[PDB]
């Protein structure tokens, strides 16, 4: 979740497609944060195992 | 200086729209040697301004289509980037499909560039009659081909049942009206059969001036449709060797057509329901399909 | 083989054989087809032959 996951990202960074050129979609960062729960109405909470 | 001798090779290809040899090249230019027209011809070629042609004279350089343009909007490059493949098409046409997936290029680019060149009479959409499914790009000066679109048989993409059916019953009243005409001559066996025989050129003279439809029908659609009728089992046709003649189509050949009945009545399974019943497989003696409670036995015993 | 082919008959008669223009489109190659053209033996070849 610290290393691999970056080295993935990074290797699919652009996609772009054949029609239309000179349109991408670049990935920048990613991140994976702490645990969280989807409960509240588009809110995050702090959820414990 | 090269540069001068590719600007001449390109007036030159400008004044012989047809293209131009290399005796042309020399004689207008004799004082540079082959190798220096032969490394202008190359840079010519490899900057995309001449195309080459083998004829049976040789070699022939020719400038690349760019004054006739119909989509100036943008960039020529692809406008003859797509006339190119267009003219190659010329008249079988070519569906929007195979140009998008020859081109390489999206759907709206291609369209733009055909709406472009249909702006300015380039380039006429004809709907193809074999599979009407899209619309075939053809060059506007080229005459459209007759199995691609059109036909003598086709209307507007419909087949013209009725038209065919017309012409079989007028042909076969004709072969038969000359058939009975030669059997009641009775002057002389050969002579009979010689008149009850019909060339091609004699029925389609016929069926013009009958004048039945208003598209001119050639000698090859009367043939057809007489090979039809004889695919119908009411006609026959023999090639008989005839050098030249008022027909003249086939080199010391001709097609003669003639009337001549069935070789036998209908047969007896045909004049039971049993012959002629689409479930007959399903046929068995004690079941719900039994001859015993048969429909089609019934009422054909009380007709 | 081939000129004996051709000359599988005594006389041969003026083939009509003219060159009709067969120009194909320079397609645009897709990246991955023009990389794999690149990485191709016959280019590095041809390359190397240009030297
Ligand atoms: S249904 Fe009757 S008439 Fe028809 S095939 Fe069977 S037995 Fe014959």
């Amino acid at each position: 979740i610290n290393v691999e996951i970056k080295k993935i990202m990074k290797a699919n960074e652009k996609v772009t497609s054949d029609a239309d050129p000179m349109w991408y979609l670049k990935y920048l960062n990613i991140y994976v944060g702490l645990p969280d729960v989807e409960e509240s109405f588009n809110v995050t909470r702090p959820v414990s195992p | 200086d090269p540069v001068e001798i590719e600007n001449r090779i390109i007036e030159l290809c400008h004044q012989f729209p047809h293209g131009i040899t290399d005796q042309v090249i020399q004689n207008e230019m004799p004082h540079i040697e082959a190798q220096q027209r032969a490394v202008a011809i190359n840079r010519l070629l490899s900057m995309g301004q001449l195309d080459l042609l083998r004829s049976n004279t040789g070699l022939l350089y020719r400038i690349k289509d760019s004054q006739n343009a119909g989509k100036m909007k943008g960039s020529d490059n692809q406008e003859k980037l797509v006339y190119q493949i267009i003219e190659d098409a010329g008249n079988k046409g070519i569906w929007s499909r195979d140009i998008r997936y020859k081109s390489n290029l999206p759907l709206t680019e291609i369209n733009k560039i055909l709406k472009n060149l249909e702006s300015k009479k380039l380039i006429k959409a004809v709907k193809s009659v074999a599979a009407s499914k899209k619309k075939v790009y053809m060059l506007y000066n080229l005459q459209p081909d007759r199995s691609v679109t059109g036909g003598a048989w086709y209307s507007d993409q419909d087949f013209e049942s009725e038209f065919v059916e017309v012409l079989n019953q007028q042909c076969f009243k004709f072969l038969q009206s000359k058939a009975e005409t030669a059997r009641e001559s009775k002057q002389n066996p050969m002579i009979q059969r010689n008149s009850s025989f019909a060339s091609s050129h004699e029925v389609w003279k016929y069926i013009c001036e009958l004048g039945i439809s208003k598209v001119e029908l050639s000698m090859e659609d009367i043939e057809t449709i007489l090979n039809t009728l004889i695919y119908d089992g009411k006609v026959e046709m023999t090639i008989i060797a005839a050098k030249e003649g008022t027909v003249g189509s086939v080199d010391g050949h001709m097609k003669l057509y003639r009337a001549v009945n069935p070789i036998i009545p209908p047969t007896g399974l045909v004049r039971a329901p049993c012959g002629l019943c689409p479930v007959f497989d399903d046929c068995h003696e004690g079941g719900e399909i039994s001859p015993s409670n048969c429909i089609y036995m019934t009422e054909w015993l009380e007709f | 083989e081939a000129a004996n082919e051709a000359g599988d008959s005594s006389q041969d008669e003026a083939e009509d054989d003219v060159k009709q223009i067969t120009v194909r489109f320079s397609r645009p190659e897709s990246e991955q087809a023009r990389q794999r053209r690149v990485q191709s033996y016959e280019f590095l070849q041809k390359k190397h032959a240009e030297e």
